[PDB]
């Protein structure tokens, strides 16, 4: 009933990055959160893209 | 337990006597077949620790999580770790006996809790499965888990120094000797060197015929017949 | 053990194709030799009970 | 606690089962263009293939 | 289907280490513009 | 295991010793021979991987709608996409372990399901047909489907990199070179080199014949007794 | 599933060895023999491909009406039609894989309807006789109809080109090279060359006793028996 | 099917690679030698076509009132009829098949109106006796009749042109050849080729062995029990 | 009949893929002389 | 869903029956002239061979 030889198949020896995904879901949800209430500044390229962001923008910084 | 050096004398004064890189004091090996030699003791320890079972070592195998194919060899061992070919050392060996990937059959393993698992057993969950004679392929990585691999083991590798003491019962070195008389004999494809390799080789045969005629090495095995009692038969 | 008396259910034959699938009812025909004799008693008389 | 579909095939079902939140967490790094900061060059050269702005704090 | 999760997952591993590396390298500039609020960032908050 | 490189010096000093290309040092072989002697290991190997199981690998194929016909080789795979002589990949192999092309015996084929699919079966829908040993005829190539294909395998061929490691038992290896012997000094043509070659070729089998004798290559099998159930029989 | 260029190299270095159109690099023939060793391998891969059942493949047939004689020949087919030696094509062949003229034994003919035709039945109205072996002979061409005619099959003619892959298995090797040495060793009509032929040929059989005595050739048959219900026994 | 053409040059790289007559370019033979390689395929296809039922021809005989031996020879047929020695043509064959006087054995032979007529047998009306081996003695010959006489044949009289196509099994080429030079290397009389002609002989009962340990020549001959049912045996 | 249906699609397997090529390489120009019909033209309509 | 048929023969078989509509489809096409619109030569070159009228707008 374990299937984890088709684990050792397919992702045996990069298993380290799932096994680190998987510790880190709970960190990721909440970079996820954090990363909606937009708290950040954000690049921009050109002034036209600058409209173009959600209403909750609170910094930006437009290259060129 | 002799050393290589006494063997190279040993051999130098009966099996290749009439060789030629035999030194002027007749009780030692040139320095230019000597590569030669030692890479026909090399095989005649691994022929011979192949029939008998000379040496029997286990080494035990931790279980590391997404792994479930073991190779039993060297690179993955905890004091030869090869970081080049070996993302993790799984094998547990100490620095003074470290793992030398001698590994010729795998006979029994047991568990961390003292399960015995069966091998190659198709219709057997809790069976560890060689694919090949030095792997392991458990299909369950439990917690905190272990192997101890019961297995047959040949000599280990005769690397070329003269102080490495060689693994022998002292009553089949008169079958190492002939053994080696057979390879270099062989080799020079000459008809009265090659009459005397044949004769060589088979009284390689005879004398470890008479080692398992008298069980000088432990081939003749007796165990209790535990089985009687768990079928019934009060 | 009505099961056991006519073969079916726990007791039926795995049927795998090639080999039979036929199993002898040894209990039924225990059954059906001590049905008979211990039923007659019953209906040697024109009277059932007598009191 | 010791699973029976396997210990490594649990943790990566649970990862599967988590693909759409990882797939809008990385749409969201995707589209939305991300100025981040960096120490040196060597760490600059380790950033990844959709980082398109960035900063060296020297 | 056990081979449809682990190909669902393996086909999506460049991505999944782009994101625990991402995390990781977490070095993203965050505007404050008063100490109160930058007093109150979180502990993995660096560069403002 | 051993490498390309160690196994042509210890084919110059036992089996090759009185050939030509055998370099001033003895412990090498000349670069004009070596594609040759390469021509013969490769060769050597499929003959003992043939006869022992040693290699026992599972490739999965998956089902692409449309073909019934699965050639198992490895212009079909994976990392080893063929665009010129292959319309679409099927096989799934990692990068870290690519398909070798290495395919002698098909023995096993189960599905994404878990129910095992008889091979060769005339009378039998859900059968797996062979119309060629390194081929497949699913002849109902279902939705989300694969086959775990366990099958003999054959060393992966030695290109010629003196880097290659092979896998051979320790055991093996004495019969690995009186093959490679047999068939150098068998070409020669001449009365003194054939003579040589028989005795090399018997020798093989004898070995061949040892390993046999005594379960170094795990030939002999045990399996619970699960018809036994099945059948009836209380 | 090697090329024909590559088996040039490996014919040179272990079986024709000694011949004279051995090019001075050693890792080829020379362009004068390579009729004579091309002429071998078709030869050589027509007998493995007789004795087991290597290349199973089937080609339907098409009724024409007024026909009944059906040579199986490549001058019938679809893609190979030749208006001057045959009146209309019936055999149906894909452009990608054309019919190749490769009938050495039929074996079982289904219809377009799912009904078994048997072979050779004197009395057996719904019988394809065969007058001889690359033929068939349908006494009733009924309309609309068709013959998947499964049969065994050799190796597709190998025309000269180098860049012709061959299909046999890896284990079959050393046979075919021990043929191949058998026929260019036994025209030489000396001596010498005529003793050897006779080791390379026997050799041919060993080769060929240990593939079947191994099955690595398919050779061996299990089928469910479907005879067992259909002659009553409940 | 392959060509007289293409059989002298397959012939010329290895059965008579060491003969005299072999042109400088090695795959062809000299315009010289050519009528004795010619006359030594048709004895063996002779031979060949007479072991194995190779080729298996019915050809029809018309009843000519008067006449009750009917030799099937060629001079009696419709479209090979001589004048100069047949009164009459009563064999029947169409111009793209014309009767080839190729009758080695007759088998089975019905009538115009579906009744089969017993051979060679004393006390039967109704039996068509043969005085010998291409004759017929039907001893009433009655109104509107005929005969489908199934017969065993040999191929086709090789006349000599180098564009007639040979009608062998693939498989049994390498018996043909072997059958030329047993009757090519025993003529010369010389104690080297005679030695060389025994080899080859034997060989050809060796192939053609193989080919009936096989049924590569439709050799094994299965049919239903019809004598079962008319005996009675409800 | 499966062979009959197998071999009726195969011989027309080249107009098929010419009829599966000329829906992807649509460009017919469509004539309209109008802005408001031209408007309610299709999303695959291109040239006009 | 899977089908008993097989998959692919169950498309085929799908093509086939609606080979009547094609055959409408391929008559219009090839007895009414058509002209189209192309990009490049490129384009025009990979032209269907009943394509009489074309436009290569530049």
């Amino acid at each position: 009933r374990s299937n984890d030889p088709l684990v050792d198949k397919v992702i045996g020896n990069a298993y380290a990055v799932v096994r680190a995904v998987y510790c880190n879901l709970g960190n990721l949800k909440l970079l996820y959160d954090f990363l909606n209430t937009y708290g950040m500044v954000l690049g921009v390229k050109s002034e036209a893209e600058l409209k173009k962001l959600n209403k909750l923008a609170k910094y930006a910084r437009v290259y060129g | 337990m002799r050393k290589l050096s006494d063997v190279y004398k040993v051999l130098a004064l009966t099996s290749l006597k009439s060789a030629g890189f035999i030194t002027d004091d007749k009780v030692n090996i040139e320095a230019w077949g000597k590569p030669e030699v030692l890479a026909h003791i090399n095989e005649g320890l691994t022929r011979l620790h192949s029939r008998f079972v000379l040496r029997t070592n286990n080494c035990i195998v931790e279980m590391k999580e997404g792994r479930t194919d073991y190779p039993l060899l060297a690179r993955y061992s905890y004091e030869r770790f090869d970081p080049a070919k070996a993302p993790y050392p799984y094998i547990m060996d100490t620095p003074q006996e470290p793992f030398q990937e001698d590994v010729i059959k795998i006979l029994n393993v047991y568990d961390s809790k003292g399960i015995r698992r069966k091998l190659n057993d198709d219709h057997d969950k809790n069976g560890l499965f060689t694919p090949r004679p030095d792997v392991l392929q458990c299909m369950w990585p439990r917690h905190f888990e272990a192997l101890n691999v019961l297995y047959q083991a040949k000599h280990p590798e005769l690397t070329g120094d003269e102080n490495q003491e060689i693994d022998l019962p002292e009553t089949l070195y008169s079958a190492l000797e002939n053994w080696v008389g057979y390879r270099y004999h062989t080799g020079l494809n000459t008809e009265g060197s090659t009459a005397k390799a044949a004769e060589y080789l088979q009284l390689y045969e005879s004398i470890c015929g008479e080692v398992v005629d008298f069980d000088l090495a432990n081939g003749s095995m007796s165990n209790t017949n535990v089985l009687f009692e768990k079928r019934g038969w009060v | 053990w009505n099961d056991l008396m006519k073969a079916e259910g726990s007791a039926k034959p795995p049927k795998v194709k090639g080999r039979s699938q036929v199993q002898p009812k040894l209990v039924r025909r225990q059954a059906e030799w001590r049905y008979a004799p211990l039923s007659e008693p019953f209906l040697s008389s024109p009277k059932l009970f007598k009191l």
